[PDB]
């Protein structure tokens, strides 16, 4: 319900949408402290009261539009006036939205320059998102006096108090799971350094018994790394809780736990919808102090996360008016090339799309804070010291690898960019510069965030990552418009790519808070043998330029103790093992009979497919050349001159004649009376005997032949 | 083949013995990793390499796919005739110094008018004109005031009218018929010749008007042509007040002001029936020619004075001023120029460079760095010999028994080198370093 | 419109060429095996190799250089003595 009303008055322009405004902020600011019954002092009856002011406040705008519509229809005359008074009024016509919806009514045909004046778009006087609110806020009334209603109260009421508890409770059940994680993590270690001794155990037996052929010793890695010989291979190798419901409850627990990133997602959903200065803040803050916040952000984050977004609302509502000039038709015509104009760069326009964004901001925003209300949960060095203490030091952490998961989003961002090419230059539709050295920064930024991940250095990903938002949010916002001269909000791809990297700055922010994860970690790809690792791994593999930049990027970036060509070479070695054990895998979950043939329909289906790609391929060429190497066409010669004239001196007598409608006594195409005329004389030109003749009325009529009438 | 065969197993047993003595003389210990300095300058040059190697193509195409500039046109002329007949009325006037009262660049105050009156050339309800604004005003407002041209031409004929008594009765007999004849309007923008391209780029572009079959217009036509006074010839839609003169083509058509100018001013033109080609020439304007005798027949002179369609006082015109030296309003045309060519247009882009960019980097990847970088599987069991000290002892061997004018003994110690190439377990027992 | 771009014989030249190049270099290479790569490309259980390296990876990992470079000289000489590779490629038992 307070979203229907918080949109219709978004929505609208006029006194009327800031009231809506004032009521549904008044509102959703106490949250559900006002639906109880506390202190018996007549609060439900207060809420009732309040709710039943907003009933009667949205009949009184919907009774002053209709009453409206016929002030400006016909009672429109009264506002053509003179300056001064008759100013005043055109500015109060357009800040009550005094206008014509009824499109079946005549124009006003002597009052078209007033209209010029004072512009009232259409589609404001109208009341539709009024209406859908009403709906919704009737119905709520009717809510509001069931039976359901009153154990939502009991549900509230003397519950909602037990959220002491409750993060008690929460903060147990964390600290046992940190326990958990922390046994599974000293486990994998015993675990790890029993492998590694019995491994150098192994070793140490077999030099040992081998110690009769074990004739040099090494000195240094390269006798050491060539020391390989028989005596190390001398041994043996040795409705209810059932399936319909998991779906709908896995959500709900993950979107209920998850509240925060979906908020912080929604800002840079509105951000990026509504890219200018008024809106980078949210983002910029988010990002920067309360979603790499190591414990939950604060009361303080989202008090003003609140109150700056409810002023953004209020300051962009304000700006949809039209007594300011930009938010005028000849003001926007005259200055919608630029993206960097003033309108555009604080974020503000005429928006004809009905935009929705910020209101799910605000309410993701109240939902997480009223989910932190229920948990309980919402209540030196200086607070920044502190901020950096508990953030490099957390007292409460979990341990996950999602390197493969940021690595997943700016492949996509790059690949999203690099296709969408085409929007970030610009008739002019050519390669810039600005997009090759693009292209530089974002593999250079790919090959830093591989380097910090194998290094495992926090601070250094945590002054990256902010550098990385920092960059994005500037470039995107001021120097792409200006270098391509297209605003962010017709720049889609550019909005799309923004998004993605906010998916990975929120993924990477996440991965700071818990720390680099220091467990073994491996190839990210050949963890399983299966179908999608070997197609995914062989795929890797044929890209050129992909394996060695990894292999090279780990190499210098890990610690290891054999050189760069070595580690290639045992890189090479572990892809091609990975792949004949996948191999094998494969074959063993689908295994083929011993003396029993390949079906012929197996045959038949893996036959056809390669003969005919490769025939197609043979043939290709030839294809594309004869589909390309077409026979033009040229219309019939439009103008003829002729000029005679003696040697070096004016034309002595000169013509030109032309005009090829079919019409014309002078430039005639032939008739074919003619044609056919003239072709008869031409064979008939032989004579008996001399077949030079002969030839030459051969000759003479192939030639004529060759070329129709037209 | 033999020969060969020796020559590159000797290439690769010294390539061997000299990798092993040059390990030796810089040797590396046991245990202790590689330092990370050197690490560090051996991982940025190879990665920096390889990385300007990946995006150097498009570098060098980036540095080579430059946008090109034209100067203004120099010269530009009109030539006003009926179909297949001298030029009934031609024009000619250049002059790029900025200085010219013919061919003088757009003032900025004269473009700030236009283009406010473009700007308010929208009704209040009807958002069709709301997007015809938007159009028309996106096409004027890429174009600056360096790249638009005010040209003039004079109203009163360049050469006296060069027609023959015998070709103007022809003229004359043939606009007495049913045989309908075009009225030409021949415009001509010449470029500056640029060196870099070396063309002298002419732009240039024929507008045909029918002549109405009626025999009342053609009788006074004809009478007009004959020399009678007091007829004037009507020329409808024929002329455009707004040209785009483009790097390559044809005087392109501003069609967004053109349907602005059809359907925006308040005398709005019935434009419901018509030709499709003829209704993109609605908002042409209409010369109107009257031609001076004075004294005899021999001076015909044809003079133009072009009237704008709709509202001649419509403030999206540009005000004509009238001549210096007769009193009569100049013809105006105003020119939107291009100024950007493709140098290579990607060679004529279909994909290919893309594509041949794909392809030699596939080429290069998997024929240089899959293999000179990543030894094979099969390869490391010939590589990565431990001590190549008795191989080379063979093959030196067998080139000294050679150079000694010896052949018995080189036969077989090549097949003891063969051998040795081909049975793994001997060249395991044959590279065992020193003991 | 394009007179196969002042043709020489070049057309047909380049396309000889390229389907030249094109065979030799994809499908002969990834499409049939050489007799060399049999060796490695057809070993009936490669667990054991597998294993091998992980082991390594394991030790490079666990911040241990000591047993890395004798584990990829066993991994070498496993690669270089194609007897050793047969003993240690048997499936199971």
């Amino acid at each position: 319900t307070l979203m229907s009303t918080l949109a219709a008055g978004i929505a609208g322009t006029s006194l009327f949408a800031l009231g809506y405004i004032i009521f549904t902020l008044t509102m959703l600011w106490s949250g559900n402290n006002l639906y109880v019954m506390n202190s018996t002092l007549r609060s439900f009856e207060h809420t009732l009261k309040r709710w039943n002011a907003l009933l009667g406040y949205t009949l009184f705008t919907i009774t002053m539009k209709v009453c409206l519509q016929i002030f400006g229809c016909v009672f429109l005359s009264w506002f053509d006036q003179s300056g001064g008074w008759g100013k005043t009024l055109c500015i109060v016509r357009q800040l009550f939205s005094i206008t014509c919806v009824n499109n079946e009514c005549h124009v006003l045909k002597e009052l078209e320059d007033f209209s010029k004046a004072c512009a009232v778009e259409t589609k404001e006087g109208n009341i539709g998102f009024d209406v859908i609110a009403l709906s919704f806020l009737v119905f709520q009334i009717r809510i509001f006096h069931s039976w359901y209603f009153q154990h939502c109260m009991v549900e509230y009421r003397s519950e909602v108090i037990l959220a002491n508890r409750g993060a008690v409770l929460k903060n147990q059940l964390i600290e046992k799971e940190m326990k958990e994680q922390n046994e599974q993590q000293k486990a994998k270690f015993n675990d790890i350094r029993r492998r590694t001794e019995a491994i150098r155990e192994r070793y140490q037996k077999q030099i040992e018994r081998g110690a009769a052929e074990r004739d040099f010793e090494p000195v240094t890695y390269g006798h050491a790394k060539r020391a390989g010989d028989y005596y190390m291979f001398k041994y043996d190798p040795e409705q209810q809780k059932s399936s319909a419901t998991r779906l709908l409850n896995a959500v709900v627990n993950c979107i209920g736990a998850h509240t925060d990133i979906l908020c912080y997602f929604f800002a840079i959903m509105t951000q990026v919808m509504t890219g200018g200065l008024i809106t980078l803040p949210l983002p910029l803050m988010s990002l920067f102090w309360g979603n790499l916040s190591n414990p939950r952000p604060s009361k303080f984050f989202w008090v003003t996360m609140i109150t700056y977004t409810e002023c953004v609302i209020v300051i962009k509502f304000v700006c949809q008016f039209a007594f300011m000039p930009y938010n005028s038709i000849t003001w926007r015509t005259e200055h919608q090339m630029d993206p960097m104009s003033l309108d555009k760069l604080f974020g503000v326009s005429q928006r004809d799309s009905f935009a929705l964004w910020d209101i799910v901001l605000l309410f993701s925003l109240f939902f997480h804070r009223y989910m932190l209300r229920k948990l309980g949960l919402w209540k030196q060095s200086g607070p920044i010291g502190r901020f950096i203490h508990q953030l490099f030091h957390p007292k409460f952490r979990y341990i996950r690898d999602l390197y493969p998961i940021m690595f997943g989003i700016d492949v996509i961002c790059f690949l999203i960019m690099t296709f969408g090419y085409s929007a970030f230059g610009e008739k002019a539709s050519r390669i810039p510069v600005t997009l090759v050295v693009m292209l530089v920064g974002m593999t250079l930024a790919i090959i830093i965030d591989r380097a910090l991940y194998l290094r495992k250095s926090v601070v250094g990903k945590l002054i990256y990552q902010v550098l990385m938002i920092a960059f994005l949010h500037i470039w995107v916002f001021l120097v792409l418009p200006n270098m391509t001269r297209r605003s962010a909000i017709s720049n889609h791809v550019a909005q799309a790519l923004y998004v993605i990297k906010s998916c990975y700055f929120l993924v990477s922010a996440w991965q700071i808070r818990n720390g680099y994860p220091e467990l073994c970690i491996g190839n990210l790809l050949t963890h399983s043998y299966g179908m999608t690792n070997m197609i995914a791994f062989k795929v890797f593999m044929n890209i050129p330029f992909l394996f060695e930049l990894r292999t090279a990027i780990d190499w210098t970036w890990t610690d290891t103790s054999m050189p760069l060509f070595d580690f290639f070479n045992m890189e090479n070695f572990y892809a091609h093992i990975f792949n004949i054990k996948c191999a094998r895998q494969f074959e063993a979950a689908y295994p083929a009979p011993r003396g029993i043939p390949k079906g012929k329909l197996v045959k038949y289906m893996m036959g056809f497919p390669i003969i005919i790609g490769v025939v197609i391929f043979i043939f290709s060429p030839l294809l594309l050349w004869s589909l390309l190497n077409q026979i033009g066409t040229i219309s019939m010669p439009e103008k003829v001159t002729l000029r005679i004239s003696i040697e070096g001196y004016p034309p002595l007598y000169e013509m030109e004649a032309q005009g090829s409608n079919h019409d014309n006594a002078e430039l005639g195409m032939i008739k074919p009376d003619q044609l056919a005329s003239l072709n008869q004389a031409l064979t008939d030109s032989y004579t008996t005997r001399d077949t030079n003749s002969i030839l030459r009325s051969r000759m003479s009529v192939s030639y004529l032949k060759g070329y129709t009438y037209e | 083949f033999d020969f060969f065969n020796m020559e590159n197993f000797y290439a690769h047993i010294f390539n061997i013995k000299c990798a092993r003595q040059f390990e030796a003389a810089y040797p590396a210990p046991r245990g202790i990793p590689k330092g990370k300095l050197v690490k560090y300058m051996m991982g940025f040059p190879i990665i920096i390499g390889v990385v300007i190697f990946i995006f150097s193509p498009l570098l060098l195409w980036s540095l080579l796919n430059q946008i090109g500039t034209i100067s203004m046109p120099e010269k530009v002329t009109l030539r006003i005739s009926i179909e297949g007949y001298p030029p009934l009325y031609e024009m000619e006037a250049q002059g790029s110094n900025h200085d010219n009262a013919e061919l003088g660049m757009i003032k900025p105050d004269q473009l700030a008018s236009l283009n406010q009156a473009l700007t308010d050339s929208y009704t209040t309800r009807d958002t069709n004109s709301i997007l015809r604004s938007r159009m028309s005003v996106s096409y004027l407002k890429g174009y600056t005031y360096e790249d638009i041209l005010i040209v003039r031409f004079r109203p009163e004929s360049e050469i006296y009218w060069p027609i023959s008594q015998d070709s103007r009765n022809a003229m004359i007999d043939k606009l007495s018929r049913n045989t309908s004849v075009n009225f030409e309007v021949s415009l001509e923008f010449t470029r500056p010749y640029d060196p870099n391209e070396n063309a002298a780029l002419k732009h240039s572009k024929s507008w045909l008007v029918p002549i109405s079959l009626d025999m009342t217009i053609r009788a006074k036509i004809q009478s007009a042509l004959r020399g009678d006074p007091g007829h004037p010839i009507l020329i409808p839609q024929s002329i455009p007040a707004f040209i785009q003169v483009p790097n390559q083509g044809e005087l392109t058509l501003p069609t967004s002001i053109g349907n602005t100018i059809i359907n925006d001013g308040n005398p709005r033109i019935n434009t419901t029936g018509m030709e499709k080609s003829d209704e993109a020439r609605a908002w042409f304007d209409s010369l109107t020619l009257n031609l001076e005798q004075g004294k005899s027949q021999n001076e015909k002179m044809w003079i133009a004075t072009s009237e704008h369609p709709g509202d001649q006082n419509a403030k999206l015109w540009i005000k004509t001023a009238n001549t210096t030296y007769s009193g009569r309003p100049y013809l105006q045309v105003v020119g939107f120029i291009d100024r950007a060519f493709p140098s290579f247009l990607a060679k004529v882009f279909k994909g290919g460079v893309i594509a041949v960019y794909l392809s030699v980097i596939l080429v290069v990847g998997r024929g240089l760095v899959r293999g000179i970088f990543t030894t094979s599987p099969s390869t490391v069991m010939f590589t990565e010999l431990p001590n190549a000290d008795h191989l080379l002892k063979i093959c030196l061997d067998i080139y000294l028994v050679r150079e000694a004018k010896d052949f018995m003994l080189e036969q077989d110690l090549f097949a003891k080198l063969i051998f040795l190439f081909r049975s793994p377990a001997t060249l395991i027992e044959w590279t065992r370093m020193s003991k």
